[PDB]
């Protein structure tokens, strides 16, 4: 649109087990505070799973807690031109006729 | 706890990474203020003279 200046913004949200997520809301299976605050992320290594998994007692407790992000893209837009100049006495005596 | 903050004073909300933002932070009226004429006194004395 015209009076929205030059720039055009989108998101893009993160999936919940991805490195990018990074943020401060990790509650591991002992109730301790970490810092990850996503369960495991982009890891295929199985002892970093198992030392990771969400278990649950038969209490049930304040664990577990998962947290989110989102990203933000931008881009803008530019202006370019040019010309030339020319005379009458340029068309009128020239030998080729069509130069135009 | 994912909270709000406040985006604008340079605190960014919970939801936002390091490359995010808020988009829409105020709300504007479009409707703008303006100010009227000036009441004149001595222009409807005066009478007209063709040329």
């Amino acid at each position: 649109p015209k009076h929205y200046g030059k720039t055009i913004k989108v998101y893009e949200y993160v999936p919940l087990l991805d490195d990018r997520n990074i943020n401060d809301q990790g509650i591991d299976a002992s109730g301790a505070t970490i810092v990850n605050g996503n369960l495991y992320g982009s890891s295929k290594d199985i002892g970093n799973i198992t030392s990771k998994l969400p278990l649950l007692t038969e209490n049930g407790g304040r664990v577990n807690r998962v947290g989110f992000t989102r990203i933000a893209r931008e881009g803008s837009i530019h202006k370019f031109g040019f010309f030339y100049e020319f005379t009458q006495e340029s068309i009128d005596f020239d030998s080729d006729d069509g130069l135009m | 706890m994912l909270n709000y903050n406040a985006p604008t004073d340079g605190q960014k909300s919970s939801i936002d990474g390091a490359n995010s933002d808020q988009m829409q932070t105020f709300f504007w009226l479009k409707k703008a203020i303006i100010t009227a004429r000036k009441e004149q006194y001595f222009m409807p004395l005066a009478s007209v003279t063709n040329m």
